[PDB]
């Protein structure tokens, strides 16, 4: 089922951002590396896939890369129009403890880090409803996140056989 | 006229709107049908995320146009 991954149908909705609606179970290709539901789980998940020797504090680095990422891109980010905050007010809230990340931060971090990030959204059963890709990479090269329920994020590791 | 919105989940819905409708208005229509707070909706058309203050005629969205609804995920 690797001919399935090299055939995903991504629709570019705006330059650099793609959407997909494939039919597969997250468990068929990824390993869920669970993250604490502490409100920083978005950043935990990134650290899990980008920082060797991850610890429960490594997420502070991702948040700081989000800071510089925001200084570069926040004012031109389409999804930033929905926050309705200055770069200063946004940076304060974003950097505050237990403030939760979102797709806005995924887009900016994709640019800052030079990576592709995919957020797979599921509804309870870990059956994928959709995927939002920030960057031009594919599923094998990207940082795959799992979004579940309301605001929780977990890390995904593509299995060794794919 | 009728315009199509392809939601994030994959299915397509229909909306009855006139060119004089605001983006904020259309978002309220989507919220009625799908129960999505407009704060989470990203309406996209012609590779552009549409802006609240403007209207469908500011973007030339005509009969049976296909719009994209991308959701803002994460609080």
């Amino acid at each position: 089922s690797m001919d399935f991954l090299r055939s995903l149908d991504w629709t570019q909705v705006i330059a650099g951002q793609y959407v997909s609606n494939p039919r597969f179970n997250i468990s068929d290709y990824f390993e869920i590396v669970r993250q604490p539901g502490d409100g920083n789980c978005f950043y935990h998940s990134i650290a899990e896939l980008t920082m060797p020797n991850k610890t429960d504090h490594s997420y502070h680095y991702i948040k700081r890369l989000t800071e510089s990422a925001a200084r570069k891109y926040y004012q031109e980010e389409p999804e930033a129009r929905l926050v309705g905050l200055s770069l200063e007010d946004y940076l304060k809230r974003m950097l505050s403890d237990n403030e939760w990340g979102s797709t806005l931060e995924a887009s900016m971090l994709a640019k800052e880090m030079g990576i592709t990030i995919i957020i797979w959204t599921v509804a309870a059963s870990d059956e994928v409803e959709a995927g939002i890709k920030f960057g031009d990479g594919d599923v094998f090269t990207a940082v795959n996140l799992l979004h579940s329920g309301q605001t929780h994020f977990d890390a995904l590791r593509i299995l060794p056989q794919f | 006229m009728q315009i199509f919105v392809k939601t994030l989940k994959g299915h397509v819905i229909t909306l009855e709107v006139e060119p004089s409708d605001t983006i904020e208005n259309v978002k309220a229509k989507i919220q009625d049908k799908e129960g999505i707070p407009p704060d989470q909706q990203r309406l996209i058309f012609a590779l552009q995320q549409l802006e609240d203050g403007r209207t469908l005629s500011d973007y030339n969205i005509q009969k049976e146009s296909n719009l994209h609804l991308v959701l803002r995920l994460g609080g």
